[PDB]
């Protein structure tokens, strides 16, 4: 119930919530407003479940701000919940509010986010699309040559995504 | 003589030679001749406090064994009482190795009710050596765990009784059963049915904030034990707070906020555990593990809020087991359901194990479709959850927003699953039949 006039059961109740939240938005606000309501502590450790790699994860927590690490952690690995289930509609919306809080942020970070990209349109167009898809409309088709023939700086590229787009 | 005895068995405690066996031999055919408990125990009481800080000795530990078992042949109740009272007063190293070496039913009684007693004014001069020497006791307590179902229920007697100090007892229990992990909890739960429950309710009214928050403690100490009757527990919690069959309003809703603390604090247990370090074990949760299915029943049946409480119960379950029990629980539901409120609950789940997991519809039409063609799963049953499922593919084939915000994809994975359903238009029950028909 709302207002539980207790701190503790009000972030719990509260923490539920930004599980349980879809809304990219929404998600940032909750966890901005535990941030003002809390300590200076890493909140993606209220949920087990989130899962993310640790290459990736080594350089997402590579931040100093605790609030928008948390905020691109939470953000990157409920999207990749939910390209996992196959969600492509709130994946989208969840990876381009990663992609508005990351270009502030470094170039090799949004890098790797551009990879997340490429990799979430590649999924989209065969599922989504269907398999019955009659033409790929060939602009991620061209982005995927050109990643791929550029391949250019220290991005740690995923042999995942390498053998999607191959 | 006896400080000759006790420096022998010290001697022999400390380096183990057999100088001192004749000595011991001397000393146990004095004392039987003397057959006096008092100096039995006299000489039990230094020699253990000399030789159990010093070092472990097998023959003075067998000699201070055989002074103790006559002074406890003899009866020597103020005996047993200065005996207990040097024990607490000079718990140096194995003292609880020492005062709990007789072994005896009512040696150990006596026992438990002198710690009783200490922890008991532990609790009430607050003093943090007390308390440690009440833990003591208890700890000694609980590794001779012969019979102490007759203790807890006689503390747990006399603190209902009270009122004042009812407080201080009960929370002198509830922090024993923090320290010996509610070995009695089953009984615990058993014997306040009505009466010890209005009493606490008294003794809860006459207490403060500080007795809240060790009502709080002691809901998350119950939380995280009573795996023996976890049903039986839930049953209990859920019928005095939902139900409202409590003897008091205030116990009422005193029982509703520490189900939803107990609530909040597994959902901490689920999720805040820890990513990197592995989970530790509920055991409210890997007991009613074995109970998933009635905990739906009572779901199915639609209490006022009990229903919403075992919704959220069986989310927050799922989540924390590792077979994550998804599909029996789904194929559970849409067995017995009935109408659209259930199914409406069904699909709030699913958002809950959607956001959590994956692969829950195809493991629960592998999972309810193996147990409809075995012999379970009664042909109302299966009528149900296959017209269940006809209602589900009708709405997902209709539907604007509520698909399109919790995507399930029914058709692709019945469409998986098209192969076993012919022998389901084969069946000879004619609403099988029909329900297969319309899937």
């Amino acid at each position: 119930y709302d207002i539980p006039a207790s701190a503790s059961v009000n972030i719990g109740q509260l923490e539920h919530q930004l599980i349980l939240s879809v809304d990219p938005w929404r998600i940032r606000q909750i966890l901005i407003e535990l941030h003002g309501m809390t300590s200076e502590r890493q909140f993606w450790t209220v949920s087990n479940k989130w899962e993310v790699p640790s290459v990736y994860s080594g350089v997402i927590l590579g931040i100093k701000d605790n609030l928008t690490r948390d905020l691109v952690y939470i953000l990157m690995a409920k999207g990749l919940h939910c390209s996992t289930v196959k969600d492509f509609s709130h994946a989208k919306q969840l990876f381009a509010a990663c992609l508005e809080l990351v270009t502030e942020f470094s170039p090799k970070l949004r890098q790797v986010m551009l990879n997340e990209m490429l990799l979430l349109d590649i999924h989209t167009h065969e599922a989504g699309t269907g398999q019955a898809g009659e033409r790929p409309p060939s602009d991620l088709i061209s982005r995927v040559r050109g990643y791929l023939e550029m391949r250019l700086p220290d991005i740690p590229l995923r042999q995942v995504i390498a053998e999607e787009c191959v | 003589m006896d400080i000759y005895v006790q420096c022998l068995s010290a001697l022999i405690g400390s380096c183990p030679d057999a100088c001192v066996d004749a000595l011991l031999d001397t000393s146990v055919q004095h004392s039987p001749h003397f057959d006096w408990v008092v100096a039995h125990i006299g000489s039990s009481f230094p020699g253990t406090i000399i030789s159990r800080v010093l070092s472990c000795g097998l023959k003075d530990f067998c000699v201070h064994g055989g002074a103790g078992g006559g002074a406890g042949s003899s009866g020597g109740s103020s005996s047993q009482t200065p005996s207990t009272d040097p024990f607490p007063g000079s718990p140096a190293i194995p003292a609880e190795k020492r005062v709990p070496k007789i072994a005896s039913v009512v040696g150990i009684l006596g026992h438990l009710a002198s710690r009783h007693g200490d922890s008991i004014r532990r609790e009430l001069l607050r003093m943090f050596h007390d308390s440690l020497a009440g833990g003591s006791g208890g700890r000694s307590g609980d590794p001779s765990l012969q019979a102490t179902v007759p203790f807890l229920l006689q503390l747990a007697v006399m603190s209902p009784a009270l009122l004042g100090t009812v407080s201080g007892e009960l929370v002198d229990c509830l922090k024993p059963p923090a320290v010996l992990s509610q070995l009695q909890q089953h009984l615990q739960g058993f014997p306040r049915e009505e009466l010890d429950n209005m009493l606490n309710l008294a003794v809860h009214l006459v207490s403060q904030a500080s007795g809240a928050g060790a009502y709080r403690l002691l809901q998350f100490l119950v939380d995280t034990a009573m795996p023996a009757s976890v049903i039986t527990t839930q049953g209990l919690a859920v019928p005095d707070t939902v139900r409202e069959a409590c003897d008091r309003l205030i116990q009422l809703l005193l029982l509703h906020l520490q189900k939803l603390v107990h609530h909040r604090g597994g959902s901490p247990g689920e999720g805040v555990l820890g990513p990197p370090p592995p989970p530790r074990l509920v055991p409210f949760l890997d007991a009613l593990k074995n109970h998933v299915g009635e905990l739906c029943g009572e779901t199915l049946r639609l209490e006022r809020k009990r229903f919403l409480w075992q919704h959220q119960l069986l989310g927050l379950l799922s989540v924390y087991t590792r077979p994550s029990c998804g599909p029996e629980a789904l194929g559970h539901l849409l067995s017995r359901a009935r109408s659209p409120e259930e199914l409406s609950l069904a699909t709030q789940l699913y958002a809950g194990l959607v956001v959590s997991l994956s692969g829950l519809l195809p493991l629960a039409f592998r999972s309810c479709l193996a147990r409809v063609h075995a012999g379970t799963l009664q042909p109302p049953f299966t009528a149900r959850f296959l017209r269940n499922l006809a209602l589900l593919v009708g709405w997902e084939q209709q539907g604007g927003e509520g698909p399109a915000a919790l995507g399930a994809h029914f058709g692709e994975s019945a469409s998986a699953h098209l192969s076993d359903l012919a022998p389901l238009l084969l069946h000879p029950e004619e609403e099988v039949a029909e329900a297969a028909a319309s899937l």
